[PDB]
DNA sequence: CATCCGTGAGTCCAG
């Protein structure tokens, strides 16, 4: 729903209105009924609130950088001139409310209305298509509000307390409806820990098999708990047949059930229910006691202790480079360690002088918003400022804001504050053109049959060999396996298959192969299923958005351009890197890679690097030339230690990076086939997305970097 | 006072004594 | 918009015009902030959009030189000793000598404290140097700012980010029915309402010979009288009300250079922008949800955040072809009731009241003699009505707008007054609003912190405090830790010990926090006024302090405590808050950017010429733009009809535009979409 | 098992779907129905021959689109692509 | 050729289309948009487009 | 585990007066104080003035000659008039003064059935040559009504609709001493705050309230 | 336009719909008539019990599957009226194997138990059991720690519900009267024991009310409409 | 592998 102006509605539904006017004879015909509305008789505001009966509308914000920069509404009239908005689409939009203006059109077809009821209402599109996490979720003063009654208080009042001497057990309520007339007098705190009988909520799952052998839960049977009372409101909206949950809603915590409701239950079960969750925060935001004093934010204790012992640290270096002992580039480059360092200790000095009751840690530690990085500028110290280059600048601010900064001090930090919004204004741009560039090479491909059938597929590292034994979950699992569809049978070491082929991979089906042992599943890709035109179904697999295999008709091409520049913002590699790879340009590092596999000869003088690779089977030795500002990248050897820099009697594969820089692609290209360079650029891709804290699935870049390749040139007539 | 040379209400004013020259 | 909007937009420096740079020309470099800028340029005014750093306003001390570079006062020592002898500095004779800052401790005679004092050198580089080679130091601490910089309390404890907004918006204030000066304020706010030349300030000192509402009358002491007209309910370039009021009562004693009378956004001489409000820091039932504001009716009740706001509306009559355009009360096909509100002329009569769509001056034409419909003809038969020639071109009012008309301007090529070749008749009409605050009006404060109005509750639903006394403004908290803008907190502090008044303990002598407080703030009245100077006044321990001092109410209870919070109790359920809620004062100024402006829609409208899609505009009455972005989204979810629809039948299918009307108002099913005239003309335009 | 369904969300959408192949097959599905319905009342008027009227009990002033994606939870539309 | 001319480097494309006598068969996004066609997506193929819907047999009138 | 019928004490003051009401249920006290505070801002009758007119006046934004103040900050001094009529139907007040001197409330003339609280109200200093002839309208109501209202009806160009505030309430607020002593002594006390405009006492106020909210609680004794 | 009164109805519980309210009575009505349903009524509890093989609470009655907390707890949910307010005492006798209910409980004349099937302890072989309780009068919720002075010899004190409604909660949305979309409109959910209609324990909410705000109204009987 | 010319460098709004 939206809250429709009842002057915007007037005009928007004007046709629609003077045509019920000409009906209910308000008017005598279509000429005058137009006058009426012209006039705002008193009759019309009963017309169309008739009129607007379950007919979406369309609400668009600028800048419209994913498909949910358009969310269809049910129509609401509303008093006052402003459109109001729900809050959980504040994410999708990216809208906040300092002046924001949304532009609103009409559907007026049959089919128009249909599309935007299903389609495009925001109560379906709750996920994010670009990584399949809650959009529509509990985002400031809804999470701070849900975190508030879910977390435990040891000593508050109406806690439980174990039965001795001559008085008994404190604490224990026979229902939910006992424990709330509780705190009404005024025994029982809403966040302490209790024990509670429970008669329409079912018990987790580790312990619903102690008290029922699953038996089947049933709404009546009866068990007890160790929660706080608020704990116990939180999953009446889950609600039932949803496992009880006995933690602190942090804002991962309730990410995780929506996620898990997106994958079982229905999606108007999700939709209702997160509306349960945000008129549960709002009501306890304002009963948290979350408020902004002069005594809230407090300076740290230690705050004149710990820096005089970094500017004495800082004096003995200027000191040092006033002898002419240190390079020009290894002072800066110490005095920047040293203040990084000091910046670390007075965060340190906050979190522990803060009480947990603390509103400013209390937001920030919650997920709610704001980082610990904004309360150290608050509380702790600014540090380093950036330089008009870009380095880190040698002098220090070492006041906070809450003490006044110099006069000197607010100058240089304008500097960057200025340089740092200029430069955000330009990426933005960079952004959007990157944008358009990844919408236009990817227009033709639509989702056109349900299967290629080919079992080509590509190989997904699920986890690494931990060294002592056993295994550690790969980093890149959640972007590169977890939505893909199997196009192998997965079998462990005996001959039983977890998974078959044509399934799609969910998250207790990584669990099903993350004990099983094995640690690589081949997998259906964009790249590898060929089709006619665009792409097929099986291949691209679960879409991101629903949660489901993907419809016969989707533009995911669009999507996938929508999905990686959305967050382009967001860069500091950084966002040049981004063009570098899908404009295929020669890079700047230009780092070599072995043309054929063999022994490595490394042979370094001081003026140059030179490489010579005596090849393993036989061969002719190839030998490179290398700029010694470059250095060797430390590749995984066969003796599985990484941090192995390249030496000399090392052992290479072919197509080896040589030294840290990057590759070029083209060269991957003639050295490892057209099958190779599709997986180097969507890792290198990826691995600027990471740095940045971004995660699009993999999907997504692939279906870009296939319309790379669907060329081959002519050699010969 | 801060600013006592028009005629204008006195704006009481928490400050080191600035004598150097008027706006 | 208001007086200080008009004083610096007079002291702008643009990088931008003929024979200076373009826009994209301009790279990163020129836009920061130079170390030069120092007392000259301030670093904190200037756009926020696409001409930052190119736009900046001319520092409070700085003048120019007549060769057009930018002088600075600076203050001259000798040898150690500060001398009241001043020299201007140019930017490159300051870069060959040696700065002191303007707070070093200076001795009663003028000699510096301590041997090595801070700095500034060439190349904004800064060391500590020895008092011997101190050359000259800074006037003072707010040197380096603008005047409006110099209007933000507690200024040093504000990130640039927000601070630079806070500049921008305060030249966005509107005037205000009357016009409360800032309990908390900085000195800034007298001279800066002084100098905008939109106050009244007496030249020749002496006595108020007569007052009226209409001017002063002031008899000089040498015998001679000069009169001030008062500016009375004029219309400003931005629609804004420019109404000045008499300060002094007939009989008054004045000296020379005195505010006889202020204008907009001005309280005894010193700069309104805003209302001082009651405050309350907490998130309020999700009502105060990512930076809106929740209002207490009493501040429309009262008329506490209401403006005033005057347009001017023009129509022309014309020589045509066909004849002349003349205005008459005779407009064809028109009843009696629509005409009632206009003079025999067929103007409207002053003081009457005027909504949308009626008539403000009847212009008729004469239209082209055409062959009128043989269906018309028809008709025309049957009731006998022979048709006139003439078409209405009147001038109604547009959508949106609403008021009292409050004067006519007529002007005749009859009357001897000189017009244009070809027009006739030309009438004006100024039609004034009386427009109080309502929901997705935008409000801030000083401290970039802004925000629409969310939802204002009725007075009784207000969080009030312990002796009944509702708040005004509900805040949420967690907007501000993260924009670094705490200065708002200190505001509210400072803002409300400014209105309950203090008073230092003074027994046992004076306290060691109240010890660098000058004696004439150890004692304050309730809503007394204060300054906070940037880069001076209140420090953090004496804030703390004054929270101690706050003084009680009528009943004798003090209302919060030396943390600065209070106890509230909620309106709506009755039960009181679970936690001490920050309370106080703090300065809120009403924005120019109202519903009643930046709302607009269109089913239908005018057209363009070329491309025949809608034109652009609410003053044109115009259809959105569903440009390239928006077709990327409708294409990514799939909504084949959706997107055609809106390109074809919603924008340039002239054919079909038309017949998407009537199946609405036939009631029947929308037609198949045809071609888009904007692709014939780039068919033709290809040819 | 859920809360009865309000608005704009009733029918639900997840047993909406559960008769058709897929988000878009849906739209074209109901919407050339609703197109139906509303060729149904302007024809009867003067035309006979007309589409079979809704096959469920109309509610007060019920838009064409909310009575056809009713009938189609009422399963007694036929499918075909 | 239409595609491209509506992307980049406008008069480049047209130069290089005329001289090639390039035929543009109305089949993409891009180009089904400019000329107001349904895009050739989702909604739009004739899969979902050409639907017959009718009443169920046992659907019957009163 | 007690019974005992509850009181309405009052102890006083010329403008205000405190009432005490006990012995309540525990945890009662804070909202049955508030249910009557919301009635007393709300929902108190009184009388204001509707609308006005000036002699040579035709709307809200113009100078009168002579007069040091504009028709707005004399309309806006107009809503700090305290005024009870017991008249339901609308009834005209006039104000004539002429030449040098202060005008006030007390040259405001209420007819037969309408009275002036406050005569020292300052509204227009007229200086020399000044005349000044209004002609106020009072009506009875409720709450807070917009002047916007009074335009549309066929009100004449010269009547100049002027906003109303009815609610002859001031300031309410309230304080509960809740005995939670370990024992069967445990209740409420609530002490009432009530303050008035001098338009009428503030025991009179709390009396309406009651009358009030006794008929509206009353319909939930009915039977089905 | 006049307020109406509408119900919604399950056997144990129901809730009432209350619209159109004067705008902003809807928050000057809610929480004000939800603490009376909760405390303003007067039924009867348990205050304390007295069990035979009990010196401490630790240990659980010899016989018994249920642990001396898990018994006080079912007892909490046991609805009694008693006709005196003076304090009565019932007994609880039973023996063998099976399970007890409060079926089984021998009340005093005038004094009655309203869900006589209401599961209390299972008993084995060998297992007996002798309580005694403590009934009471008075209205809402009363702490343990105020019954804490039943005979020194294993007196337990219990928490007292006496109040005969169990829980309630209220929305307030707003309803479009004429062109004002400003009315409140009231929502009310209220669950009651086995003792008393949900219909029947708001009238008698409301009448207690009704008593209060007469205070007031005495002293002018002023105005109002109706 | 480095130069010279031509073509790019986010959306909506207001005005
Ligand atoms: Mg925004
Ligand atoms: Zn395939």
């Amino acid at each position: 729903q939206c809250g429709l102006p009842k002057l915007m509605a007037l005009e928007l539904f004007k046709p629609f209105v003077m045509k019920r006017l000409v009906d209910l004879n308000h008017a005598q015909n279509i000429k005058s009924a137009k006058r009426m509305v012209e006039r705002q008789r008193p009759q019309v505001w009963d017309v169309l609130e008739e009129v607007i009966a379950e007919h979406p509308v369309l609400l668009n914000r600028a800048p419209t950088l994913h498909r949910l920069g358009i969310q269809a509404f049910e129509p609401m009239l509303v008093e006052g001139k402003a459109i109001q908005l729900h809050p959980l689409v504040c994410e999708a939009f990216n809208a906040d409310f300092d002046g924001d203006q949304m532009a609103v059109h009409l559907p007026l077809s049959a089919e128009a209305q249909a599309e935007a009821r299903i389609l495009m209402l925001s109560s379906n599109n709750i996920l994010s298509p670009a990584s399949g996490r809650p959009l529509a979720m509990p985002r400031l003063d809804m999470v701070t509000g849900l975190y508030y009654l879910t977390t435990e208080v040891p000593g508050d009042t109406g806690e439980y307390q174990p039965a001795s001497g001559d008085h008994p057990e404190t604490g224990v309520y026979s229902s939910p409806a006992e424990a709330i007339m509780a705190a009404d007098r005024g025994v029982l705190s809403v966040r302490a820990k209790i024990k509670v009988r429970l008669t329409q909520l079912r018990p987790p799952v580790e312990i619903e098999a102690e008290l029922f052998g699953h038996s089947g839960w049933q709404p009546g049977d009866a068990w007890m708990a160790e929660t706080t009372l608020g704990r116990v409101m939180f999953n009446e909206l889950l609600p039932l047949g949803y496992p009880f949950v006995n933690k602190q809603m942090h804002k991962k915590v309730q990410a995780a059930i929506i996620n898990d409701l997106a994958e079982r239950y229905p999606m108007i079960v999700v939709a209702q229910t997160v509306d349960k969750l945000k008129d549960a925060g709002f009501y306890w935001a304002t009963r948290s006691g979350v408020t902004v004093s002069m005594a809230d934010v407090l300076v740290p204790p230690r705050k004149k202790e710990i820096l005089d012992h970094y500017e004495e640290r800082a004096d003995k270096v200027e000191k040092q480079f006033q002898r002419g002992a240190l390079n020009h580039d290894e002072r800066n480059e110490a005095l920047v360690e040293i203040w990084k360092e000091a910046t670390d200790e007075v965060g340190q000095a906050l979190r522990e002088h803060y009480p947990d009751d603390n509103p400013i840690i209390t937001i920030v530690d919650s997920g709610a918003t704001g980082n610990f990085t904004q309360t150290r500028t608050l509380a702790g110290m600014k540090g380093l400022v950036t330089n008009p280059k870009g380095e880190f600048i040698p002098r220090p601010v070492k006041s906070s804001f809450r003490e006044g900064l110099t006069v000197l001090e607010y100058f240089i930090n304008t500097h960057g504050a200025r340089k740092g919004l200029a430069d955000t204004a330009l990426r933005t741009a960079d952004s959007g053109y990157l944008t358009r560039r990844l919408v236009d090479v990817s227009q033709d491909v639509i989702v056109r049959e349900h299967d290629c059938q080919t079992e080509r597929g590509i190989v997904v590292e699920l986890a690494e060999r931990a060294p002592d034994g056993t295994l550690i979950r790969d980093p890149y699992i959640e972007t590169s396996a977890y939505a893909r569809t199997l196009g192998t049978d997965a079998v462990d070491e005996a001959g039983n298959v977890i998974v078959e082929r044509g399934q799609d991979l969910g998250d207790p089906e990584i669990d099903a192969l993350l004990a099983a042992g094995i640690t690589q599943v081949k997998v259906r890709s964009v790249l590898t299923c060929a089709t006619s035109t665009g792409v097929c179904a099986t291949c691209y697999g679960r879409s991101m958005a629903t949660g489901k295999l993907v419809d016969i008709g989707e533009a995911v091409g669009i999507v996938a351009a929508q999905s990686i520049g959305e967050p382009g913002t967001q860069l500091t590699g950084g966002l040049p890197r981004v063009q570098e790879l899908f404009e295929a340009r020669v890079p700047r590092g230009k780092a070599p890679i072995a043309d054929v596999t063999g022994r490595v000869r490394l042979e370094d003088g001081e003026r140059f690097y030179k490489i010579t690779i005596v090849p393993d089977d036989g061969g002719e030795e190839v030998v490179y030339d290398k700029i010694s500002k470059r250095q060797r990248l430390r590749v995984f050897k066969h003796e599985d230690g990484s941090e192995r820099v390249l030496s000399d009697g090392d052992h290479v594969e072919v197509g080896q990076q040589l030294m840290e820089g990057s590759a070029d692609p083209h060269e991957v290209l003639r050295v490892q086939g057209p099958r190779e360079v599709q997986i180097h650029l969507v890792r290198e891709v990826q691995e600027v997305y990471r740095a940045q804290g971004v995660s699009i699935h993999d999907k997504h870049i692939e279906v870009i970097v296939r319309q790379m390749l669907r060329r081959v040139t002519i050699i010969d007539s | 006072s801060n600013n006592s040379v028009p005629g204008a209400p006195n704006r009481v004013s928490f400050a080191k004594l600035r004598e150097p020259l008027e706006v | 918009n208001n007086p200080l909007s008009g004083l610096t937009h007079k002291r702008r420096l643009s990088a931008l015009g003929p024979g200076g740079l373009s826009r994209e020309r301009a790279g990163l470099e020129v836009r920061d902030v130079h170390p030069s800028h120092y007392g000259r340029m301030c670093p904190i005014e200037t756009p926020e959009g696409p001409n930052i750093g190119l736009i900046g306003s001319l520092s409070v001390y700085a003048r120019v030189n007549p060769f057009g570079f930018i002088e600075t006062p600076y203050r001259k020592v000798v040898d150690g000793v500060v001398s009241d002898e001043i020299v201007y500095l140019t930017a490159d004779e300051e870069d060959r000598h040696v700065v002191a800052q303007a707070n070093s401790p200076i001795d009663a005679d003028g000699r510096f404290v301590e041997p090595r004092v801070l700095v500034r050198r060439k190349a904004g580089e800064v060391e500590y140097v020895p008092s011997s080679e101190v050359d000259y130091m800074d006037v003072s601490p707010r040197q380096m700012v603008s005047v409006a910089t110099a209007m933000i309390p507690f200024l040093e404890h504000d990130d640039a980010n927000r601070a630079l907004m806070g500049a921008n918006m305060q030249r966005q204030a509107v005037p205000l029915v009357r016009s409360e000066a800032p309990l908390v304020g900085t000195g800034m706010e007298l001279r800066a309402a002084i100098d905008a030349g939109d106050v009244v300030v007496a030249e020749e000192s002496g006595v108020i010979e007569e007052v009226s509402a209409d001017y002063i009358t002031v008899m000089h002491d040498n015998g001679t009288r000069r009169t001030y007209r008062m500016r009375k309910f004029a219309r400003s370039n931005h629609g804004t009300c420019a109404n000045q009021c008499p300060i002094v009562d007939a009989g008054d004693r004045v000296e020379a250079g005195q505010v006889i009378a202020d204008g907009p956004c001005t309280d005894d001489g010193e700069m309104a922008l805003g209302k001082n409000l009651l405050v309350a820091i907490m998130p309020w039932e999700g009502h105060n949800y990512e930076d809106a504001i929740i209002l207490s009716n009493r501040l429309v009740e009262e008329d506490v955040l209401t403006s005033i706001h005057i347009e001017e509306h023009e129509i022309d009559a014309r020589d045509t072809k066909l004849g002349a355009e003349e205005i008459t009360r005779d407009i064809p096909n028109i009843s009696d009731e629509v005409l009632a509100d206009l003079d025999e002329r067929g103007i409207v009569r002053i003081g009457a009241e005027v909504r949308d769509g009626d008539i403000l001056v009847g212009k008729v034409t004469p239209k082209g003699e055409t062959e009128l419909t043989p269906e018309e003809r028809l008709l025309r038969a049957i009731f006998g009505e022979k048709a006139r020639e003439v078409r209405d071109t009147s001038l109604k009012v547009p959508h949106g707008e609403s008021g009292k008309v409050i004067g006519i301007r007529v002007f005749s090529r009859e009357d001897e007054d000189e017009l244009p070749a070809g027009v006739n008749e030309l009438v004006r009409v100024y039609v004034a609003q009386k427009r109080k605050i309502s929901d997705g009006d935008k409000l801030a404060g000083r401290h970039g912190n802004k925000g629409v109005i969310g939802k204002i509750l009725p007075v009784e639903d207000m969080p009030f405090l312990a002796d009944g006394t509702p708040v005004d403004i509900i805040l949420n908290t967690h907007g501000v830790p993260r924009r670094m803008n705490i200065g708002q907190i200190l505001e509210t502090h400072l803002g409300w010990c400014a209105h309950s008044g203090w008073k230092v303990d003074a027994a046992k002598g004076v306290p060691d926090w109240a010890a660098r407080l000058p004696d004439e703030l150890l004692e304050a009245q309730p809503n007394a006024i204060v300054s906070t100077p940037v880069f001076d006044g209140a420090q953090e321990a004496e804030l703390q302090g004054l929270l101690s001092c706050t003084l009680p109410n009528r009943d004798g209870d003090v209302l919060v405590d030396a943390d600065g919070k209070a106890m509230l109790f909620d309106g709506r359920s009755g039960e009181p808050f679970p936690y001490p809620v920050t309370v106080g004062y703090m300065y809120i100024m009403k924005l120019h950017h109202l519903v009643d402006d930046k709302i607009h829609a269109r089913s239908t409208g005018p057209y363009s010429m070329i491309t025949q899609q809608p034109l652009g505009g609410k003053a044109q009455f115009g259809g959105q733009r569903f440009g390239e972005m928006e077709c990327w989204a409708m294409q990514a979810y799939g909504a084949a009809y959706t997107l055609q629809e809106l390109l074809t039948i919603k924008s340039d299918d002239t054919v079909g535009r038309v017949k998407v009307y009537e199946a609405i108002v036939k009631g029947e099913n929308i037609p198949e979409p045809g071609i888009p005239e904007s692709f014939k003309v780039l068919l033709k335009e290809l040819q | 098992g859920y809360d009865t369904p309000l608005g704009i969300t009733n029918p639900p959408i997840d047993e909406l779907l559960d008769r058709v192949s897929s988000k878009y097959a849906l739209v074209i599905y109901a919407a050339k129905r609703a197109r139906q319905i509303n060729d149904y009342y302007n024809q009867l008027g003067e035309g006979i021959l007309e589409y079979v009227g809704p096959l469920v009990e109309p509610g007060l002033q019920e838009k064409p689109l909310s009575i056809a994606l009713r009938e189609i939870h009422a399963d007694l539309l036929e499918h075909t692509e | 050729w239409l595609s491209a001319a509506s992307f980049q480097e406008t008069t480049r494309v047209l130069t290089d289309a005329a001289i090639n006598c390039r035929s543009d068969k109305l089949n993409g996004l891009k180009e089904n948009v400019i000329i107001g066609k349904l895009i050739p997506a989702g909604t739009g193929i004739n899969r979902y487009r050409n639907i017959a819907v009718q009443p169920t047999e046992e659907a019957r009138a009163a | 585990i007690s019974q005992r019928p509850t009181l309405s004490e009052d102890v006083l003051t010329d403008n205000r007066s405190q009432f005490v009401i006990e012995p309540l249920e525990p945890g009662f006290g804070y909202t049955l104080g508030n249910s009557l505070r919301r009635t007393l801002l709300s929902s108190i009758p009184g009388a204001a003035v509707t609308s006005i007119r000036i002699d040579g006046v035709l709307h809200e934004f113009t100078t009168v000659p002579g007069v040091k103040e504009d028709v707005t900050e004399i309309i806006l001094n107009l809503k700090s008039l305290v005024v009870s009529s017991e008249e339901d139907e609308p009834v005209t007040m006039y104000l004539r003064k002429q030449g040098p001197g202060e005008v006030t409330a007390g040259d405001i003339v209420p007819p037969a059935g309408v009275t002036v609280h406050n005569p020292g109200m300052h509204i227009a200093t007229l200086n020399d040559k000044g005349k000044l002839e209004v002609e106020l309208v009072v009506e009875r109501g409720r709450g807070y009504v917009p002047a916007v209202q009074n335009r549309a009806s066929g009100a004449e160009i010269g009547r100049i609709p002027v906003d109303s505030i009815y609610s002859p309430v001031l300031k309410v607020t309230y304080k509960v001493d809740a005995t939670r002593v370990e024992q069967r002594t445990d209740f409420d006390k609530l002490i009432l705050d009530v303050e008035t405009k001098n338009s009428i006492s503030p025991r009179d106020a709390l009396a309406s309230a009651g009358k009030t909210l006794v008929e509206l609680f009353g319909l939930a004794r009915e039977l089905n």
